């Protein structure tokens, strides 16, 4: 009884405890090698099978890539989330051992079910990881936005935490390029790759392509051409023998306000109000130019 | 022969948390609508009926939670996804009372009739989510017609408080997404169509068209307004 309770803690923390299960794939099945015991023990060994395997699949993805500086943008900001909900699995692992020792000790169907709330929590991270094998941004933003069009705000709140965090490098490309316009790309994490062509004098040539294969799904098509239009005009006022941010230093106050608003705000990515005050910057920077 | 009464109890409590037991084998099938659980032969005809009585309550919860906790997480992110995730939110605290019972099961203090009277308010709690779970997978309904069905379900239901309490709540927590994007549509006017969520869609004006298969749940005059 309690030795199988002690075995189920070690596969929750990882790979096999008392005996050897010899399977890393398709579920982590407990083999006891006993026939004279009841056959009802074996099916709870099969309940443990997909608890421990669905936990080690989250260790498998973030350790197989084995953190890489190349494509080190939005991909690992998705992993920094993936470690914080890895973290949430461990906090219910500690209440289960305080049940185990004395300070009651028998863990029965109460905790047998307590375990299925990690299960649906890990299935949420399992559906989140099966979409994306790669770590390149842009296509990650069409992934979690395809997971919020699904209803039922149980995991829809959880992927809303991810779309607020997947976008957080994406929209950090935006408002600085609206406000100062100092290019900071290394692997083109945004859909606007800034300066991939050699610098030439301006003949109204398009250096900032929008690249359909990496568009976020919260940014529609008329807004992707819009942020190109503000980003093309902000670079044309740098070489007008003026380093002045458009018409006031109030463009620099705006970035600070936005960064505190992001700090105060819980997890939500704004897209209906985000598109409104960039009109008030687009009409601002065009009349001053 | 007195040990077998506890030996089925510990087998039962692991069935209750939705996972496979020791000798109570679990049969999985596609479209299960409360999949069956195969109990072992035992030594006394009375004690099996008590675990045969608690088992549909373990059966009907563990199934109707299981697919709505996974199909919603696989699906879009419409009003049916905030609905199913709130069933998953209510499923978090159900596993808490089982584990506090197992703190009292470090030594035997309860029997099977003590198990069922404790889970008696919760078996009425799961079973009105069970009838939601059957219709939404047979129909595979769309988001305008999901809330229209889910409204009608909590409405011809009386007789118990805490079942009526939740089946209002999560449908109210599915209608409250709908009202907000309605209020984005009646004030600002920006519509967010992930895939679709409305009867009204863009495109001598031909700007808007209505479908009668994505209507809201209230009487048809307010959908026309």
């Amino acid at each position: 009884e309690t030795s199988l309770v002690r075995d189920l803690l070690y596969v929750f923390q990882g790979i096999d405890g008392k005996f050897v299960k010899m399977c890393n794939s398709e579920n982590c099945y407990k083999v006891d090698g006993k026939v004279a015991v009841s056959k009802s023990l074996k099916d709870i060994t099969s309940k443990l099978s997909e608890l421990g395997w669905l936990h080690n699949k989250i260790k498998k993805y973030t350790d197989q890539r084995s953190l890489d500086r190349a494509f080190g943008l939005v991909g690992q900001s998705f992993c920094a989330a993936l470690h914080q909900e890895l973290k949430e699995y461990y906090r219910l692992l500690s209440v289960l051992h305080s049940q185990l020792q004395v300070e009651s000790s028998l863990t029965l169907r109460r905790l047998l079910v307590w375990t299925f709330d990690p299960k649906i929590r890990l299935k949420t991270l399992a559906a989140l990881v099966d979409h994306c094998q790669g770590r390149k941004g842009g296509e990650l933003a069409s992934a979690v936005h395809a997971y919020t069009k699904t209803g039922d705000p149980y995991m829809r709140s959880l992927v809303q935490h991810i779309l607020g965090l997947v976008a957080y490098p994406i929209l950090n490309f935006l408002y600085r390029w609206i406000y100062d316009g100092e290019l900071e790309d290394t692997y083109h994490e945004f859909f606007v790759a800034s300066d991939p062509v050699v610098k030439t004098d301006r003949l109204w040539h398009d250096k900032y392509s929008l690249r359909k294969s990496m568009i976020p799904s919260f940014m529609t098509m008329d807004q992707s051409r819009k942020v190109l239009l503000i980003g093309k005009s902000i670079n044309f006022l740098h070489q007008v023998c003026h380093d002045q941010t458009p018409a006031s230093k109030a463009m620099a106050v705006g970035k600070s306000a936005e960064s505190p608003k992001d700090a105060a705000e819980l997890f939500t990515d704004l897209e209906n109000a985000f598109q409104t005050k960039i009109d008030a910057a687009y009409f601002d920077t065009s009349k001053y130019l | 022969l007195p040990s077998q009464e506890t030996c089925l109890v510990e087998d039962l409590l692991y069935i209750l948390i939705g996972v496979d037991g020791r000798y109570i084998s679990v049969q999985p099938l596609v479209g299960r609508q409360s999949r069956s659980f195969s109990v072992e032969q035992n030594l006394d005809s009375s004690v099996k009926e008590l675990v045969n009585r608690i088992l549909p309550v373990a059966t009907n919860y563990s199934t109707v939670t299981r697919f709505v906790e996974e199909n919603s997480s696989f699906e879009y992110g419409q009003v049916n996804h905030a609905l199913g995730a709130a069933m998953r939110t209510l499923g978090k605290e159900y596993m808490i009372l089982i584990s506090q019972l197992e703190h009292l099961q470090r030594q035997g203090l309860l029997s099977l009739q003590k198990l069922w009277f404790y889970i008696q308010p919760t078996l009425r709690t799961m079973e009105v989510l069970a009838s939601i779970a059957t219709s939404l997978n047979k129909g595979e309904c769309f988001g305008g017609a999901t809330l229209s069905l889910l409204h009608d379900r909590t409405f011809g239901y009386t007789g118990d408080s805490q079942a009526q309490e939740l089946c209002l709540y999560l449908t109210k927590a599915a209608s409250a997404p709908y009202f907000d994007i309605l209020e984005r549509w009646i004030y600002r006017g920006i519509i967010n169509d992930p895939y679709s969520e409305f009867m009204v869609e863009e495109h001598w004006d031909q700007r808007y068209t209505i479908v009668q298969q994505q209507i809201p749940s209230f009487l048809q005059k307010v959908a026309d307004k």
